């Protein structure tokens, strides 16, 4: 009864997981549900007025004890299945968001450029706030004792030397250790795979 | 609105006419519908208009009578009608003047239209009359 | 064996013929005009091309056509107004 | 970032992109272009004497290149501004303060349906607008008031004391009795009656024995709270109270709308994203009161006319006194003329255009005087009723409320005899800090007066009463198009969704006053000139103010 | 242009309509163009910008000007008497006509676009008629009014008409 | 699913005639039918000329050389496709109301028939075209069926309002032919106090200036000539081009000609 309106949010956390099963690359979260929650949260208000009533017309002693023990732990109960979907639901949203951070290699999002992924409004306020101090997280430990290796890189193993790559959009001349890449757009360029690991993680060249 | 009402209608009526036209020039309109002539929430009191044309119809005629003063003010009165820094000016009473000039042409065209002849032009200085006759020279009388 | 087609014509002609017609009938008229008179014209052009055995339309096909949809038109007035209509009409066929 | 060694030798970028590259594109940031590599290698060779074998200082040099573009978000491709950022750097080894105008301010929209605020692109940066870019779109005036209607609904079912509640008026339409609390425009329909409209419908409204909560104004135009009974026998809603929407203060609101730089000093907004920032707020309110009551801005009496020549040698004695402390912006506003300018079709005077030039160059003359003024103070001139370009239609009245500044063709050399000087619109916004304050002239209390609905049943409380009603509607103009026309696309300028700190409310037909309500001030400087005196009245941000007067 | 702005002078008889279009017919066949083409159809090459009533005070003579069909000698000189005009005076009744055109867009009613009506409402998505609001005045009309007085600002030497333009 | 198509009695539409002697269909049939579109020509030079410019198109092959390119873009798609998409989208989805819509749709039903109450009060005879609690079901059914587009899980006010709009374009707009005149009993006296009040009417106003509808009520009510129709009979004076013009929100009634 109380808790039957909290049972629909669950169930809006499982389509959100299907996105994230079903994702061949990466998607964006749905609108945030501020009404809903807030519809609970105007509930479980209810429920702690109900128990504080309760309290009172207890210490009063007009009532049985053991009358009054059953709805003080239906009360409860109610406010505990209310606090776990709404846990269920915030660590669900935070896990994806969590995923997105790390796979843009670290960086601010949002801020600076991003690769257009997520709108900023679908993500709460606090939900902003976390992702914020969750890439800075991410920017410290990459200058820890960990320097050498990139722990925002490729994760597919290498087992090809040299690669033909394709340039995707149109950019200026880039500098490389030794080099220069010319990034004239519709060229094809026969280079090896760690120079242009970067550029393809941005979508500036395509194949592999 | 009815400060932002000072376009004027014309006829324009085109063609090769191969008759005689005549080019007539219209002046005294103003001070002409002047003399001349509760529900309504956009015209100016009838009182003061009769006022005015009393005023008009003395002046006249003592202009009439080699009064130089009164010509002046007969003259004058037209630019005094249209001009905001001169005292006591009420849009209303413009729009009342420019209402009743735009009903006068009208009329004067359709008055023309009355005998064979036909409208060409009209803009409150010049208007050209179609006339059934062919040569010039036969058109003295009519 | 014939089948022909309408590649280069006059499509200001045909306009301006279909809106004069379609505005002189409910002014002054009992033949109903609609979208379904102004292919006529083409098929009667068409046809018209065919007796040539041509393959292609050409300009006095497809004048000789707007001349016999407009004539087929003023003689089924009113006395009154046949006169008028048949001098209104007149322009197009110049021919 | 240091000298004093041999000379600049200059060396090929070739022998030193290996070590800019591994700083930068490898460990963190990317995009070293070839003539960005080029313009890093002087700076690099301003101290080139002995390097490129030594120790920390090159990669102390890619560091502090590095801690810019963390810093600035700049992009990912280094160009020829890599020199434009190392003078930054040498930069680092008052302020942030703006006028805004109602043409320059940023424009947001607001959804129903995401309680959230989205941004409007502005026409004028990405627009050719070279022969009309001003001019608006038709289906602005179909939300002009739907916008209103939102955004104080929003606020109404946000209060605490709602949660009876505000029901649509179509929903009455099979009832036949119990009690509704609508929220709408009152108005008169064409019919000639009065009525009640909110974006589902209308309704007609009966007031023979309606009870209104005194202390505020009922004028056509502005939301309504209203309760009553539904009759189905004819289509009327009789009244038996009537109320307005309570008002709500900017602490509360902010966080509503999150952190937003509406009147963005921080930064700027685009169609990406949006900006906020909460943790500079703290060390700016701890720099508003940093000792700084030093800062001292003052505004004139309003309608101070230059024809008049008392009026002129009142200011010249003013300014005596001014040029000894020279206040830190100084606010002329109100009518500069005594007459409307029009087109003035008689030529045997002198043309009013041209007086009007004339009497902005008497200006100069009184001011080049006082150097020390010129020298360190900010001007800011408020438009009025008889300016320019509004009385050559509107011929003295009142019309559209965005009024643009005064042209800059007939006031050209004050430019030059005075140092800083900035035109305003009608209504502006002065971001101080952390403070903003509304700029607004208008005649208030005349219009309020005139026009009341006029319920069939010292002076200072008609000040509250103001106050009240244009806190709470949370618009400075609760009239229909009607009286005043608005610029359909410029309505924001005019709605005060968050209360502004201070505000700057000047009207002739009332008097001075000084008060407070929920979480602003609300100062009214007004008839520059009055009984012999000439008043000018004195505010500090520190919310303390002084009245001056010079007979 | 000459051929057509030629044919368009004898156009204008309403009584000799069939001899005249066969010459422009033959006469058009010397190029390559059809007799009902587009491109051979003729247009008003010039606009109008019309300030009504204008007083001689040297003459106590209405006349409105045009500043566009209207030839020199004319815009600057009154007719009976070949007296000059002011033209600051000008300027500032162009600048009112302006200001005036656009108040007048500013402060226009809306319509239906199939029940040609009027809306009633202060608060509406469309007709009750499934239709849509659209404008008494469209914005191309006073976009086309704004583009003529750059031009009539430039022609002339008008200083106070053109830095009106560019403070908008 | 039915589709119908059929000409009305005498070919034409014959707007000077009565909407019950030119539909031959009863309201047992009629009520069957969720939406009825009542199709006219206007006989307009513009529209005329663009149809004639669209049929000519497809005559002389510039059809097809333009269709292929926006079908290739982003804007048309194939038979097949479409299909395809029909069919999937029958098979997997079938939304459902949400609490607002229904109290939107519920309004909108007692407005629309409200209004035939008074048409049918006024016009003194029953409507040919009904409407009843089919009407309803078949908002809701267009409702769902727009949802049904999106794949959308739940039916919103987005939906209800297009529904809405195309329910009033399809058959509120048959149902109200608007009649100008029948010469009937109903306004029987208007057949005379029709001419007697545009008499009053342009004897009081002349050419120019303009009037109120709450003056033209209250002070030629005073003298009781009012008879309850007089709203349409200012639009039928419109109608003429001349008499009268409706400016400021329908508050001002301009006289514009004779
Ligand atoms: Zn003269
Ligand atoms: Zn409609």
């Amino acid at each position: 009864m109380y808790g039957d309106l909290g049972n629909k949010l669950v169930l809006e956390a499982k389509r959100t997981k299907q996105l994230y099963a079903r994702s061949n690359q990466d998607v964006n979260l749905p609108m945030y549900h501020e009404d809903i929650i807030r519809n609970i949260l105007k509930e479980v208000s209810n429920l702690r007025k109900n128990t504080e009533y309760l309290k009172e017309q207890q210490q009063l002693g007009m009532l049985d004890d053991k009358v009054a023990k059953c709805q003080y732990f239906v009360t409860l109960l109610c406010m505990e299945r209310n606090k776990r979907c709404l846990l269920a639901y915030q660590r669900l949203r935070t896990d994806i968001l969590d995923s997105m951070a790390w796979n843009n290699n670290g960086l601010d999002l949002m801020s600076s450029i991003t690769f257009s992924q997520q709108d900023t409004n679908n993500l709460s306020h606090q939900e902003q706030e976390y992702l914020k101090e969750y890439c800075d997280l991410i920017t410290d430990l990459k200058s820890g004792d960990l320097v050498d290796i990139d722990l925002s890189g490729s994760l597919v193993p290498p087992s090809d030397v040299f690669i033909d790559v394709r340039v995707l959009k149109d950019a200026g001349e880039i500098q490389t250790e030794y080099g220069v890449f010319n990034l004239i757009k519709d060229s094809q360029f026969f280079v090896r795979q760690s120079d242009v690991e970067r550029l393809i993680q941005q979508g500036y060249l395509q194949k592999i | 609105w009815i400060m932002n009402d000072s376009e004027f209608p014309k006829i324009n009526n085109s063609g090769v006419y191969d008759n005689v036209v005549l080019d007539v020039g219209v002046d005294n309109l103003t001070v002409n519908t002047i003399l001349t002539s509760e529900f309504v929430h956009d015209a100016f009191s009838n009182d003061a208009l009769n006022v005015l044309r009393g005023m008009l119809k003395e002046w006249w005629d003592e202009a009439l009578k080699e009064n130089s003063t009164a010509d002046l003010l007969v003259n004058s009165l037209a630019s005094w009608v249209q001009n905001p820094n001169a005292k006591l000016f009420d849009g209303l009473l413009r729009y009342h003047v420019h209402n009743l000039t735009k009903k006068a042409l009208l009329q004067l065209v359709n008055e023309f239209s009355a005998l064979g002849s036909t409208i060409v032009y009209a803009d409150r200085n010049q208007i050209l009359i179609k006339t059934n006759k062919y040569s010039p020279e036969n058109c003295y009388a009519y | 064996k014939i089948y022909p087609k309408l590649h280069q014509m006059d499509m200001d002609k045909v306009s301006r013929v279909y809106a004069d017609l379609r505005r002189e009938s409910i002014s002054t008229g009992s033949f109903p005009i609609t979208v379904r008179h102004l292919e006529s014209i083409l098929r009667i052009a068409e046809s018209f091309a065919k007796m040539r055995l041509s393959e292609f339309v050409s300009s006095y096909d497809l004048d000789r056509a707007i001349k016999v949809v407009v004539d087929s038109f003023v003689d089924a007035q009113k006395v009154s107004v046949r006169r008028q209509l048949r001098r209104s009409f007149a322009i197009y066929t110049l021919g | 970032f240091g000298s004093g060694n041999v000379l600049p030798v200059k060396i090929q970028p070739p022998l030193l992109r290996p070590l800019a590259y591994r700083v930068l594109s490898r460990k963190y940031g990317l995009s070293i272009k070839s003539d960005g590599l080029s313009a890093l290698a002087e700076f690099v060779g301003t101290n080139i004497g002995a390097n490129w074998r030594q120790g920390p200082a090159t990669i102390k040099f890619l560091e502090q290149f590095a801690a810019v573009w963390k810093q600035q978000e700049r992009g990912l491709f280094i160009d020829q501004s890599g020199v434009k950022e190392v003078i930054q750097e040498m930069k680092e080894r008052r302020d942030y303060f703006k006028v805004i105008n109602a043409s320059q301010q940023q424009r947001f929209s607001y959804n129903p349906h995401k309680m959230q605020f989205i941004f409007v692109p502005n026409k004028k940066q990405n627009g050719l607008g070279g022969i009309a870019g001003f001019l608006p779109d038709i289906e602005d005036k179909v939300q002009m008031f739907l916008t209103r209607y939102y955004l104080t609904n929003d606020r109404v079912m946000r209060n605490e004391n709602f949660q009876m509640s505000i029901t649509p008026i179509k929903n009455l339409l099979g009832r036949d009795a119990q009690n509704f609390l609508l929220l709408g425009l009152l108005n008169k329909n064409f019919k000639g009656n009065w009525s009640l409209e909110d974006p589902s419908g209308s309704v007609e409204i009966d007031i023979s024995q309606t009870i209104p909560t005194q202390g505020h104004y009922y004028v056509p135009g502005c939301m309504v709270l209203v309760e009553g009974i539904y009759y189905s026998v004819g289509n009327k809603f009789h009244v038996t109270s009537m109320t307005l929407p309570p008002g709500e203060r900017r602490e509360i609101t902010l966080e509503t709308i999150g952190n937003l730089d509406l009147l963005g000093i921080h930064g700027i907004s685009n169609n990406n994203f949006i900006a906020r920032l909460d943790k500079d707020l703290k060390i700016r309110l701890h720099l508003l009161e940093k000792e700084l009551t030093d800062h001292k801005f003052v505004i004139l009496g309003a309608n101070l006319f230059l024809d008049d020549l008392k009026i002129m040698t009142a200011l010249s004695k003013i300014l005596q006194k001014l040029n000894d402390d020279p206040p830190t912006l100084l606010i002329w506003q109100g009518s500069f003329t005594s007459v409307p300018v029009f087109a003035s079709m008689s030529s045997r005077n002198i043309s009013s255009s041209t007086q009007f030039k004339n009497n902005f160059d008497a200006l100069a003359t009184l001011l080049s005087r006082f150097d020390n003024l010129t020298e360190n103070t900010t001007m800011i001139f408020i438009p009025g009723p008889n300016d320019l370009w509004g009385s050559m239609v509107s011929l003295g009245a009142s019309g559209t409320l965005p009024q643009d500044p005064i042209p800059s063709a007939f006031t050209k050399k004050i430019n030059k005899v005075c140092k800083n000087v900035v035109w305003s619109s009608n209504p502006t916004r002065i971001a101080y800090l952390s403070q903003e304050i509304v700029i607004f002239r208008d005649d208030l209390s005349g219009r309020f007066k005139r026009h009341r609905l006029e319920f069939p049943f010292q002076k200072v409380q008609e000040t509250r009463k103001l106050v009240k009603t244009i806190l709470d509607q949370g618009h400075l103009s609760p009239f229909l198009d009607s009286l005043r026309p608005i610029s359909w696309d410029l309505d924001h300028t005019l709605t005060l969704c968050p209360i502004p700190s201070t505000m700057v409310l000047c009207d002739t037909t009332s008097a001075q006053f000084d008060l407070t309500y929920n979480g602003c001030k609300v100062i009214n400087p007004g008839s520059f000139i009055h009984n012999r005196r000439a008043r000018y009245m004195e505010y500090v941000p520190s919310s303390k103010k002084t009245i001056q007067e010079e007979i | 242009e000459l051929v057509k702005s030629l044919c368009h002078v004898m156009l204008l008889s309403k009584s000799t309509i069939l001899e005249i279009r066969t010459l422009r017919k033959e006469l058009l066949k010397i190029f390559e163009l059809r007799e009902f083409a587009k491109v051979a159809e003729f247009k008003d090459p010039s606009l109008s910008l019309v300030v009504p009533d204008f007083l001689c005070e040297y003459c106590f003579f209405i006349s409105d000007i045009d500043f566009c069909k209207a030839a020199p000698e004319s815009i600057f000189s009154c007719v009976r008497c070949h007296k000059a005009f002011n033209q600051v005076l000008l300027q500032e009744h162009l600048i009112q006509k302006l200001r005036s055109d656009i108040e007048s867009y500013l402060i226009q009613d809306l319509r239906c676009s199939r029940c040609h009506k009027v809306k009633r409402d202060y608060m509406s998505a469309h007709c009750p008629c499934a239709g849509a609001w659209e404008g008494t005045l469209p914005r191309e009309s006073i976009v086309q009014k704004l583009n003529v007085f750059k031009q009539v600002a430039k022609y002339y030497g008008f200083d106070i008409l053109l830095s009106c333009i560019a403070d908008l | 699913s039915v589709l119908a198509a059929a000409n009305p009695i005498y070919g034409r539409y014959d707007d000077l005639k009565s909407p019950g002697d030119n539909i031959d269909f009863q309201t047992t049939i009629l009520s069957r039918f969720d939406m009825i579109f009542i199709v006219k020509d206007d006989h307009n030079e513009e529209r005329d000329i663009s149809i004639a410019n669209h049929v000519i198109n497809i005559h002389t092959g510039n059809a097809n050389a333009m269709q292929n390119q926006q079908e290739e873009n982003g804007s048309e798609i194939s038979i097949e496709k479409m299909k395809r998409y029909i069919t999937y989208c029958r098979l997997k989805c079938a939304p459902r109301l949400s609490p607002q819509a229904a109290e939107k749709l519920s309004s909108n039903f007692v407005t629309i028939r409200k209004q035939l109450l008074i048409n049918e009060l006024e016009s003194t005879e029953r409507s040919s075209i009904p409407i009843t609690i089919r009407q309803l079901e078949a908002i809701i059914r267009i409702t769902e069926s727009l949802a049904k587009l999106e794949l959308s899980p739940i039916a919103q006010e987005r939906h209800v309002d297009e529904a809405i709009r195309l329910f009033q374009a399809s058959t509120m707009d048959a149902a109200s032919q608007d009649p100008i005149g029948g010469l009937n009993q109903a306004s029987g006296t208007s057949l005379s106090e029709i001419r007697r009040f545009e008499q009053e009417l342009k004897r009081r106003l002349p050419i120019g200036w303009s009037t109120s509808y709450q003056t033209l009520r209250r002070e030629f009510v005073d003298t009781h000539r009012f008879s309850q129709l007089a709203l349409d009979k200012a639009l039928y004076a419109l109608e003429k081009h001349e008499t009268i013009q409706l400016r400021h929100q329908g508050q001002n009634i301009y006289r514009s000609g004779v």
